[PDB]
């Protein structure tokens, strides 16, 4: 049934199974008319497909064009979500296809079953957690990937870099989320965080900077400290 | 006007016939119904004084042979059987007829009740529904499960409807995902109607025959079925305009004959809201939306 803070550990054993987040995959700006109206502008969105355990990150590029000459858009996002995500999975092998899909919002589980039918041992989950994975375009990488497409493109990124040479799935989904939550808490903070020390650099084929193991602690506890301020900021505590 | 005569009421129990229904106390001298409209089906229904669990009954049609009711003390009911000495029978009714040990099947002239609620069903159908080949008539009960509910145990005792399931590849064509499951046309006019009932009479009938059997067994599995039929129909864009004024119809009678005090329970808020306000079809039932507002409103 619905993922949530009980059944936590199963998002790291041997069964495969992805999670997929479609909040960034219709993206607008609001802006005024000539004659002083609203109008939206699509830009590029994204579908954020992530295996946990290992990190993969099916990043599929919605190019604007997806949305040409087409109504209710909000929804068919949805669909289009679930029309790529079997996409995906009737291209992977059958040893790498998932036993579970988890949607991290719930308006994601019919598009997604209907799509699936041919699939109807892969179990299609919701979640009671409250995942930071719309701050995905935070990360500068994905964001510049997903804003100079021209067309309709699959990339494929490790989200925990090299991390599991050193840490288990856990750790480093736990690195993941708090990174991800202090960038979508306080944008401008958490990248300050990341980035103030020149000395740290981002490999070519890397989305985070190459900290040391003592290194991370130090910015993982910065960035508990962001998100407690902000909380504070907040509701001013 | 036909007959169905009964041997004795041994046990005391509330006789239901189709909308009507009185109390026969234990040993009364009961011996059956007489004047029982001919040209329709009918249901002749119990639920006994002592166990009001388990209401059960027969449908049955007076032109397809001779029924009778007798209780079986071993198998604990009143089973209908059919006498096959039409002289026999002819003569024992006319004895009872003679003795005024029968109830009159009640039905006002000006009512079309009955008419209402089963204008397309037919036994021919029913028995399809409900298999039991020997006999002319059939038996449902409170606890028969549909064929449908057994999927998700007895097969000999089941309800056999047309199984019905908006997240089913029947349902939603390859590659029209989103345009099927939004918009069930496809599924209502080709695969339904085209293809399995072959026309919107036999349609109707299993609809009505689904609902009669919610309301007088309190069968859980037929309201089921009745609700995703009402709901294959809101919820598709493209449905003739004939079919659209039947339902309005027959839904109609349905909400008017259920008893104010169950409506609680066979009337599922979901589907009659969305129905009525939401789907293609929420303007094109005009006589059930203002029946259900001023009876239900609550529902809503
Ligand atoms: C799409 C098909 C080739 C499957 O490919 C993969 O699964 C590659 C992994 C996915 C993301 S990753 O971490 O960059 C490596
Ligand atoms: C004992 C007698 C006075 C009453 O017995 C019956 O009425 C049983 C008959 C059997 C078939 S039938 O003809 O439909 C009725």
């Amino acid at each position: 049934g619905a993922m949530n803070s009980s059944n936590y550990a199963e998002l790291f054993n041997n069964d495969i199974k992805l999670f997929v987040d479609d909040t960034n995959v219709y993206r607008v700006t609001v802006h005024k008319t000539f004659e002083g109206n609203v109008a939206t502008k699509a830009i590029n969105g994204c579908i954020f497909t992530l295996n946990p355990k290992t990190g993969h990150l099916f990043l599929k590029i919605i190019h604007t064009s997806v949305w040409a000459g087409q109504k209710r858009l909000s929804q068919l996002a949805k669909w289009k979500t679930a029309e790529e995500v079997s996409a995906l999975v009737r291209s992977l092998p059958k040893e790498e296809q998932p036993k579970q899909i988890i949607v991290t919002r719930k308006a994601m589980l019919d598009p997604l079953e209907v799509h699936m039918l041919d699939f109807p041992n892969i179990a299609i989950r919701p979640t009671e957690l409250r995942l930071p994975f719309s701050a995905a375009m935070s990360i500068d990488k994905l964001s510049d990937v997903v804003m100079k497409a021209t067309e309709p493109q699959m990339v494929l990124f490790n989200i925990y870099d090299d991390w599991l040479d050193r840490i288990s799935s856990y750790t480093a989904f736990s690195r993941l989320t708090l990174l991800l939550r202090a960038l979508k808490t306080n944008e401008e903070s958490a990248k300050m965080i990341l980035l103030s020390d020149p000395t740290i650099t981002i490999k070519s084929y890397h989305l985070w900077p190459s900290f040391t193991d003592e290194q991370w602690i130090t910015i993982e506890s910065q960035m508990r400290d962001l998100i407690l301020t902000e909380y504070g900021r907040k509701y001013n505590v | 006007m036909n007959t169905v005569p009964f041997t004795s009421a041994p046990i005391e129990v509330t006789i239901g016939i189709d909308q009507y229904s009185f109390n026969v106390k234990e040993n009364q001298p009961f011996h059956g119904i007489k004047d029982i409209p001919i040209g329709h089906v009918h249901v002749i229904h119990f639920q006994h004084a002592d166990n009001s669990s388990m209401r059960y009954g027969y449908w049955f049609d007076c032109r397809m042979g001779n029924f009778y009711i007798q209780y079986d003390p071993k198998d604990g009911l009143y089973k209908m059987m059919e006498e096959r000495d039409g002289a026999k029978f002819e003569n024992i009714v006319h004895n009872f007829k003679e003795r005024q040990m029968m109830v009159s099947y009640p039905k006002i002239d000006e009512d079309d009740t009955w008419y209402n609620l089963t204008e397309f069903v037919q036994m021919d159908k029913i028995r399809k529904i409900v298999r039991k080949d020997e006999n002319q008539f059939s038996y449902v009960d409170s606890s028969m499960t549909t064929v449908q509910e057994n999927e998700l145990s007895d097969p000999a005792h089941s309800l056999n409807y047309t199984v019905i399931n908006f997240k089913s590849r029947e349902a939603i064509r390859p590659g029209h995902e989103m345009e099927d499951f939004l918009d069930k046309s496809y599924y209502l006019n080709t695969v339904m109607l085209q293809g399995i009932f072959k026309n919107s009479s036999n349609y109707f009938g299993e609809l009505q025959f689904a609902f009669l059997n919610a309301m007088f067994f309190g069968n859980y599995g037929s309201s089921l079925q009745w609700h995703a039929m009402i709901e294959l129909i809101c919820s598709s864009a493209t449905v003739p305009k004939h079919m659209l004024d039947k339902l309005d119809e027959i839904l109609y009678y349905q909400i008017k004959t259920l008893p104010e005090q169950y409506s609680d329970i066979l009337l599922n808020e979901r589907v009659w809201n969305i129905c009525l306000y939401s789907s293609f079809q929420k303007n094109s039932l005009h006589n059930t939306e203002k029946i259900m507002e001023n009876k239900y409103p609550e529902l809503l």
